[PDB]
């Protein structure tokens, strides 16, 4: 009967436990490069911008 | 003193899309710190403007 009341806890906790692991998906990685780029304002040529 | 034919040219004519450039793109002898689109309007919408 206490191994049982163990389990039963242990059920409960097992549910909150999918509550409080954030969701994922893919875990960020280094996929060895960076994006970067630049909004110029609005109008601004391309040779500004380069 | 018109022609059917007089009558679609015109309507071909004053109906029609139009490309208006631009101010500021290449080639320039110095780097232009701007580029300006233009806007002509050529396509008519009500059956007044047509």
């Amino acid at each position: 009967g206490a191994v049982f009341a163990v389990y039963l806890l242990l059920l409960c906790a097992a549910g909150v436990m999918f509550k409080v692991v954030p969701g994922g998906f893919i875990p960020t990685q280094d996929k060895l490069y960076l994006i970067g780029g630049v909004k110029m304002p609005e109008g601004s040529s391309l040779a500004r911008t380069d | 003193g018109l022609t059917a034919s007089d009558v679609v040219t015109a309507m071909q004519e004053q109906n029609v899309q139009v490309s208006a450039g631009q101010l500021g793109a290449e080639p320039l002898p110095q780097e232009s710190d701007f580029l300006i689109s233009i806007n002509a309007q050529g396509r008519l919408h009500t059956e007044e403007e047509f």
